[PDB]
């Protein structure tokens, strides 16, 4: 049970970031907003729809119109890059958060990922195991989704994907792994890792 | 009674049930 | 100033019991509700429940009722989240947070949060990795090492004993549903060096005293 926020907002320094949060309970319930910087705890930045705690800059403002609350950051600064969550209370089900919005304050052009897909090594197949390794680098902003195919069919079992991590060039990296038996491996024409970033996809394929 | 036990979650008589 | 300080990172096995703590200072700890919030890596905030430390009154998200309970030791201003039998899916970050006041009542927002406690639940015992080569298959070729099935973190990787640093990219690990980590490191090299230059990944896993230098052949 989550309130609905856009997954991502990207703005250049100085521009306004507008983050919405909607849900059927919000019309008569107070909305809070938290900022969570990478690797840090959430921090309250708006409560009771429009109020700012002490120590929060006036460039953060909240508003609400019916079932939709909006956090507006005016004059966005680099230090405002964070994930932002809205919150409210269902009367019987308790604290409901939004899904979060990753706000990136752009310091370089958007960059699609570079994808390198390794098949299982001959050493691993000799150890009766098979792991396909999809290494994803140099994307910005730092969020991707990964889908895998066996031939042309979606495969979900056996997939494990990392969170993104920031690189020394301020772009991001992530990896996804698909575990197969050697027999699953050898029995398809090919497997593919498809990485989606900002609506566009980069695909690599390997074959036994 | 301890009024801090009540959790007020919207304007008016809008509380969470504990 | 209000502070909430949580207990240190935990690494446990499925079926074990655990309690983690949140100690509040700078205010009257008994008088404010404490929430517990779960965040799986890379995912959002999920509410678990709330406890009132003056009387241990609790209200739970009923999806977690029966796996968790709360308590509080008022003599040392500390609240607790308990599990009596962990499962692997309990791996996550857990925050406590203070619910603020409004008027005469408690309010609707969490005005202070702890720094988090990271919980990892895995059946694994200390285990060093198997290191497999990721063979180059230009003018550039990527080659690398797959550092598979080790526990716990961390691992370090270098190339040619630290002599090769440019074009090295060492990825953070994945914790697999098996309870073991894997990671990979890749170096991009001139296609033309493949016949002549030796490429060795130096992997160290100090918890298991595993130190391996793996040659990656074309
Ligand atoms: C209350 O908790 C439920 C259950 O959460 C899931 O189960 C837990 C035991 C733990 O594994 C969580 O990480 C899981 O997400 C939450 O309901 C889930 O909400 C997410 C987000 O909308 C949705 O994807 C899941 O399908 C939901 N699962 C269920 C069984 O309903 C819920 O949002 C929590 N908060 C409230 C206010 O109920
Ligand atoms: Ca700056």
């Amino acid at each position: 049970y989550e309130l609905t926020q856009p997954p991502s907002v990207s703005v250049s320094p100085g521009q306004t970031a507008s983050i919405t949060c909607s849900g059927d309970i919000l019309g008569d319930k107070y909305v809070s907003w938290y900022q969570q910087k990478s690797g840090q705890s959430p921090l309250l930045v708006i409560y009771e729809d429009t109020k700012r705690p002490s120590g929060i800059p006036d460039r953060f403002s909240g508003s609400k119109s019916g079932n939709t609350a909006t956090l507006t950051i005016s004059g966005t600064q680099a230090m405002d890059e964070a994930d932002y969550y809205c919150q409210a209370w269902d009367s019987t089900l308790g604290v409901v958060f939004g899904g979060g919005t990753k706000v990136t304050v752009l310091g370089q052009p958007k960059a699609a990922p570079s994808v390198t897909l390794f098949p299982p090594s001959s050493e691993e197949l000799q150890a009766n195991k098979a792991t396909l390794v999809c290494l994803i680098s140099d994307f910005y902003p730092g969020a991707v989704t990964v889908a895998w195919k066996a031939d042309s069919s979606p495969v979900k079992a056996g997939v494990e994907t990392t969170t993104p991590s920031k690189q020394s060039n301020n772009k991001y990296a992530a990896s996804s792994y698909l575990s197969l038996t050697p027999e699953q491996w050898k029995s398809h024409k090919s497997y593919s890792c498809q990485v989606t970033h900002e609506g566009s996809t980069v695909e690599k394929t390997v074959a036994p | 009674y301890n009024k801090r036990k009540r959790i007020h979650i919207g304007p008016g008589r809008a509380f969470y049930t504990t | 100033q209000v502070q909430l300080v949580q207990s240190a990172a935990e690494v446990k096995k499925p079926g074990e019991a655990l309690k983690i703590s949140c100690k509040g200072s700078g205010y009257s700890f008994s008088n404010y509700w404490i929430a517990w919030v779960r965040q799986m890596p890379g995912k959002g905030l999920e509410w678990m429940g709330i406890v009132y430390p003056d009387d241990s009154d609790s209200s739970y998200n009923s999806s977690f009722q029966g796996q968790i309970t709360f308590s509080a030791d008022k003599s040392i201003s500390t609240a607790y989240l308990h599990w009596t039998s962990l499962q692997a899916s309990d791996t996550a970050m857990y925050y406590c947070a203070r619910l603020g006041f409004e008027g005469d009542y408690s309010g609707s927002f969490f005005d202070y949060w702890g720094q988090g406690t990271l919980l990892i639940v895995s059946s694994a015992s200390t285990k060093g990795p198997s290191v497999f080569p990721l063979a180059p298959s230009g003018g550039t070729a990527a080659l690398g090492c797959l550092v598979k099935d080790y526990f716990p973190e961390p691992v370090t990787v270098s190339w040619n004993s630290g002599a090769l640093t440019s074009g090295v990219h060492t990825f953070p690990a994945v914790l697999q549903s098996s309870g073991l980590y894997s990671l990979s490191s890749v170096v991009t090299v001139p296609s033309s060096s493949l016949g002549t230059q030796t490429y060795i990944c130096n992997v160290n896993h100090k918890p298991s005293n595993t130190k391996v230098d793996k040659k990656v052949e074309p």
